């Protein structure tokens, strides 16, 4: 239920 | 699995409040604070992973707010400092599986709520 989630930028993702 | 907020209040523009969020039930678990004004949506605040301590900020929590974990106690807490109207909302503690992506991508337990207004 959350909009807005706080984003790592480093991450596993590229 | 249980959590419950406390601490919430009134207070002046410039001023600091400390919330609570009792936990119990828990693998590699994550506490995050979250916030949603009257018919708007919820918005990360600052998280903690309970295994070790590592903490992630919203922008506008960084410097300001702290947030901190007592294993002992099972409480998490959120310090907050120089708080301003835009800081009026209800706020929410919510755990998730730790995910290295970030905080509140899969909430999966939430407390009960805590109206923060901040007034002059």
């Amino acid at each position: 239920e959350v909009e807005t989630p706080i984003r790592n930028e480093w991450g596993c993702r590229c | 699995v249980q959590l419950q907020e406390s601490g919430g209040g009134l207070v002046q523009t410039g001023g600091s409040l400390r919330l609570s969020c009792a936990f119990s039930g828990f693998d590699d678990y994550v506490i995050g604070w979250f916030r949603q004004a009257p018919g708007k949506g919820r918005q990360g605040v600052s998280c903690i992973r309970l295994s070790g301590g590592g903490t992630i900020y919203a922008d506008s929590a960084k410097g300001r707010f702290t947030v901190s974990a007592d294993n002992a106690k099972k409480t998490v807490y959120l310090q907050m400092t120089r708080l301003k109207p835009e800081d009026t909302a209800v706020y929410y503690c919510g755990a998730e599986r730790y995910n290295v992506e970030g905080c509140g991508y899969d909430v999966a337990y939430w407390g009960k709520g805590t109206q923060v207004t901040v007034s002059s």
